RNA sequence: GCACCUCGAUGUCGGCUCGUCGCAUCCUGGGGCUGUAGUCGGUCCCAAGGGUUGGGCUGUUCGCCCAUUAAAGCGGCACGCGAGCUGGGUUCAGAACGUCGUGAGACAGUUCGGUCCCUAUCCGUCGCGGGCGUUGGAAAUUUGAGAGGAGCUGUCCUUAGUACGAGAGGACCGGGAUGGACUUACCGCUGGUGUACCAGUUGUUCUGCCAAGGGCAUUGCUGGGUAGCUAUGUAGGGAAGGGAUAAACGCUGAAAGCAUCUAAGUGUGAAGCCCACCUCAAGAUGAGAUUUCCCAUUUCUUUAAGAAAGUAAGACCCCUGAGAGAUGAUCAGGUAGAUAGGUUGGAAGUGGAAGGCUAGUGAUAGUUGGAGCGGACCAAUACUAAUCGGUCGAGGACUUAAC
RNA sequence: UAGCGAAAUUCCUUGUCGGGUAAGUUCCGACCCGCACGAAAGGCGUAACGAUUUGGGCACUGUCUCAACGAGAGACUCGG
RNA sequence: CGUUAAGGAACUCGGCAAAAUGACCCCGUAACUUCGGGAGAAGGGGUGCUGACUUCGGUCAGCCGCAGUGAAUAGGCCCAA
RNA sequence: GUAUGAGUAGCGAAAGACAGGUGAGAAUCCUGUCCACCGUAUGACUAAGGUUUCCUGGGGAAGGCUCGUCCGCCCAGGGU
RNA sequence: UAGUGAACCAGUACCGUGAGGGAAAGGUGAAAAGCACCCCGGAAGGGGAGUGAAAUAGAUCCUGAAACCGUGUGCCUACAA
């Protein structure tokens, strides 16, 4: 239901209340513009377009600038959407500001990872060595093709193939502060994302 | 850097004196059994910092009862009462980890 | 980060001096071992006298790791040494004194009895 | 290993589809309208940015 | 940074190549290698522009020790020795201009690699 | 056992890496009986979702032993896998012992040492691009036909010293706390690396000399170390539920005036099936859906779904680049400018620069001063470089019904 | 005969007892039912010597638990 | 080719390969024996710069660094068969 | 004689950079400067062996693992 | 590719210390009348103009097949084992 995009600043520590360090990552976020209204009576299912940033006037097209132009703001970047989301509550053009989270507490992080190139065969899956010395010649490959009979190769037998850049959850982090002022929420843990990126915010799942 | 050091400035302590890597201190740390808080007492030597604004730490290290003890700290912590800087070092390192091989009457230092 | 044969020392008066680990005991495959865990262990060199001599299936916990642990606050505890105490499984150990500084860790795991016969609890 | 046969007339000129070569921004000139790389030095005209540069 | 060879030869090439630009101030040479003499030419200039330090004991690395650039006589054979003319000349001409000192342009690929070529400016 | 099969040449069993399948089930899950008081157990039925340890002695298939664990399954895949590895042992040429042979020599008897080549063409598998189609031309946001991932479990407290027992001992069903193994993502902390960062120091050489500095000696060696990449570090994960079932247990009820879970009708019922959790997904040629943008010259070929040409919306060529990267792609920008380099400020990081003065006979010490230096990190600034330009790109077929 | 003896020789065999190890069919010490040791195709001891074969300790360590980072050449892109 | 936390033979047929010792001066040195040896046995200590004293040889005082044959070259040892 | 493999593997241990020359044409030839390597040898003198490779002036069809105005290569003259 | 190994400067070139072994390679037209002169190009090479009955007989020179490599086009091909 409740949900806030944004980028990723960095890495932080708090002491709370009582005492006790904890590490902490910086969200920020803007005003937070609702594009459109999809329903049931003409695209059968029901969610909401949302999107944070703000364009130069140089870098968009007319048929953006006509998209946007029934809310009255710059065009925007990230355009996305929210499901599952019981509706009312939302006029065409609003603002879901930082406000929303003060003691939801309990939050799903869907970052996208970094990247990493091609690599070997070990650091994507963990497969371990062969021995470095007695003679052998089998130090860092990956493995054997399978058995003899089927006379080809199974599919998944796991090679080399870029590291990283697909879209990760995590789920249920505590939110620290929410700095309304400034623009920030603070949260628990590590957040998967190269710096500049998006991170969607939402009200956990599963309770 | 920006937002950080603005997000982090009710939690900076001010009143921290000023010790270089290779002077005595006591530190008045506070000790929670739960409910309880009785404070302890170190006296050792400074040995590291790691300059980062809001968590820096540093070492300290005694000799008790034969065996050598280390422990770091933070330096913002609320459970830190004091910081007594005692004595003062000619030292010409930044971390002095060769303090380690060294017995008693060889890991003296020097008095300013 | 204690392992299998890694060689502690004795902080009692019990007639050994230094022990080789044989297992991590408490889970299916555990591999290191910190500050209150259990070993089982045997003696290697000894004491002339005392009562626990060489070749002995003997029980023992860490006490002095050389990497010790975080604690909550934010400070970390690193001795230079290792140790270990020999245990009867009362939870209670076999000699009647200890040497050395002892880490305050002990007393979630209830060695009640080991914590009040150390000189210095850090 | 080693080529179990012969590769066919046609599997040649079906690998060699992207065995080609390009040629990438020619644009006119400011000064003597001869087609010359864009970003680049104009070689025979001397004459980047409208102002002589070989200059001796 | 740009690796082109092992350590030391990097560290001989930019001491190489901007101790001209300095004595003839026009280089014919390759892409990368220009971008690298962008970086420590304007690094050198600075220098020049102080005059204490520390502005001499501070080039007597990046530049040849003696390289003489003599086209001047009053009544010897007096010379300019590729430091002096930093400490002299281009010091003074650049005391109203911030940084960037340096034009590169685009030329021709050469003949034997394709590799293409740059000159590389002050004004 | 037989000899169809491979002699113009198909390598032996263990071990390493990597798995995959069957269920006659080793643990966990659900049941029936008991010569089942309790805690434990014995046997049989359903069930393949996940898991199944480190060592010591043998070349070892076998095995025996130590210490753990919920448990340390049985098999197939050329007794899995040498154009992936080991070459250990058995099966080359040397030599020796025991036994045999008159003798050259021999022994599934034994002991030491012994030359293992290959630049992937096709299918296969892992990743990534070009073209075309998707029936006017473009920029964005999505539904999900299908498919993959993940699926484990211990210990303690309380209900309770209760039920059961003469005692000895000692629960089912519930609630809570906390770990092992595996696994997703990240660098604030603990640490590692960090060869254009800082300092010390030996030899010799060079800048004329003293002072100050470069070259070479594995980066000369030694002590620290920024970003970036990292685990043994940090945080999180398997929760809770729904529907139809398996073995089993029933309700009602007759065939067969009783009985009886079953033929008519109606239920409970497992880590298993289908959902629920994460990811991919319209080349799903059955090519889906919504929002927004752009509206007409010449030739007649004979007007047909004709050709040819300049455009609109928009994209590309080229250039500065990194949060991306084998190349191509992706993403940030191109004077309506902070895209990179420099400049001015800082910061991390070394630890007190050069010059000069004082104290010392000297090596050296103090002070001018947390000084000097400062790669990738943080702000401000058009000074230098992205100017000039060019290429591509629609005018919207037919039938029928409803209006 | 002396002298040795589960041996470079022993099928049964991992013979049996002692030592060494948490655990040792390999090693060392002893016994004798030597399948089938034995006196110049020499028997039994032996200091020094051995790029000889076998068993065990100290010191040291990426061989290993379990991997991580950096440099150079090849691999990749363009020209011959 | 260079470096590594904690552990230090758990790898493996086998410590194969790497790591560790290595220069000069001084103290000290076992069983066994063919009396020559073992023996560099094992195990330890010192090294830089300045001043004075000195016949010779070194001593005494002082100074600095984590480290003073500061780089390169230059034996790992013991117990048994 | 010509294909396929394929415009793939390789291009046989080592440090170069710039300015000015000549020329139809230059990273590869000439000259200048600085840098770097060996220095019980990559320095000097001779015995075998080779048999004109020596010097002067021209040339760029083939050889030189690329280019080449250059060469121990081709032409002409000449030296013990 | 036959006929001597050798129709051509063949027991030669080349291979082995040596005894020995041992190749490939014929053809312009009748007559060299073998392209003066002009243009591109450093040259090679080419296009005109000529000699010639013929130059698609221009010196690798009568005729000139096949594999192999190219250019242009009438028909077909991007849901297919
Ligand atoms: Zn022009």
């Amino acid at each position: 239901t409740k949900g806030i995009l944004g980028k990723k600043v960095g890495m932080t520590q708090i002491f709370t209340e009582s005492g006790e360090l904890i590490p902490v990552t910086v969200v920020e976020a803007t005003p937070n513009v609702v594009l459109q209204v999809k329903t049931v009576e003409t695209d059968g299912y029901e969610a909401i377009q949302v999107g944070y940033q703000d364009k130069r006037e140089v870098l968009s097209n007319k048929p953006a600038k006509g998209h946007v132009a029934k809310a009255n703001t710059a065009p925007k970047r990230f355009i996305k959407e929210f499901k599952n989301v019981e509706l009312g509550e939302y006029e065409v053009g609003k603002e879901i500001k930082v406000d929303v989270f003060q003691a939801g507490d309990v939050v799903d992080v869907t970052g996208t990872t970094k990247g990493k190139g091609f690599q070997g065969a070990i650091k994507r899956h963990g497969q371990s060595r062969g021995p470095m010395s007695h003679g052998s010649r089998y130090h860092r490959r990956p493995g054997s093709m399978g058995p003899v009979a089927p006379n080809r190769v199974f599919k998944n037998k796991r090679l080399a193939g870029r590291m990283g850049g697909d879209r990760v959850t995590i789920q249920n982090l505590e939110v620290v502060k929410v700095d309304v002022e400034r623009n920030v929420i603070l949260i628990k843990g590590n957040i998967p994302g190269a710096k500049k990126s998006l991170i969607t915010i939402k009200s956990a799942v599963k309770a | 850097n920006p937002l950080i050091q603005e997000l982090t400035q009710e939690q900076l302590r001010t009143d921290i004196p000023a010790f270089r890597p290779g002077d005595t201190v006591r530190v008045h740390a506070k000790v929670v059994e739960g409910t309880r808080e009785r404070i302890q007492l170190f006296e050792g030597v400074v040995i590291k910092r790691r300059g980062a604004g809001i968590s820096e730490t540093y070492t300290v290290r005694k000799v008790s009862n034969g065996v050598g003890v280390e422990r770091t700290f933070p330096l913002h912590t609320p459970r830190v009462a004091q910081i007594e800087v005692v004595r003062y070092g000619k030292v010409r390192r930044a971390k002095l980890y060769y303090l380690r091989a060294l017995h008693g009457k060889a890991a003296r230092i020097k008095e300013i | 980060m204690i392992q299998q044969e890694s060689r502690l020392r004795v902080a009692d008066n019990s007639g050994a001096r230094e022990i080789l680990t044989i297992k991590v005991l408490g889970g299916s495959g555990r591999k290191t071992a910190n500050i209150g865990d259990v070993i089982v262990a045997t003696v290697k060199q000894a004491t002339p006298g005392g009562v626990v001599k060489k070749g002995e299936v003997v029980k023992a916990v860490i006490v002095r790791t050389k990497s010790g642990a975080r604690r909550a606050d934010g400070s970390y505890i690193k001795f230079d040494e290792n140790a270990a105490v020999i245990i009867r499984d009362d939870k209670s150990p076999r000699g009647t004194r200890i040497f050395g500084p002892v880490a305050r860790e002990l007393r979630e795991n209830n060695f009640m009895k080991i914590v009040s016969l150390a000189p210095e609890v850090l | 290993a080693v080529p179990a046969r012969r590769t066919s007339k046609a599997k040649k000129a079906k690998r060699r589809t992207h065995y080609k070569l390009t040629i990438k921004g020619l644009n006119a000139c400011s000064n003597c309208g001869e087609m010359k790389k864009s970003h680049h030095v104009c070689p025979a005209c001397g004459h980047y940015d409208g102002k002589d540069v070989m200059s001796k | 940074r740009k690796l082109g060879r092992t350590s030391s030869q990097r560290k001989a090439m930019l001491r190489d190549i901007t101790t001209d630009l300095i004595i003839n101030e026009r280089i014919v040479t390759t892409e990368a290698r220009a971008k690298e003499v962008r970086s420590t030419v304007e690094k050198m200039i600075t220098l020049g522009k102080r005059g204490d330090l520390h502005a001499r004991r501070q080039a007597a690395t990046f530049v040849r020790n003696e390289v003489a650039s003599v086209r001047e006589e009053d009544e010897s054979i007096v010379v300019e020795s590729a430091l002096q003319k930093l400490f002299n000349d281009l010091g003074p001409r650049f005391a109203e201009r911030q940084g960037g000192y340096t034009r590169i342009l685009k030329t021709e690929p050469r003949r034997g690699d394709a590799a293409p070529m740059v000159v590389i400016e002050f004004v």
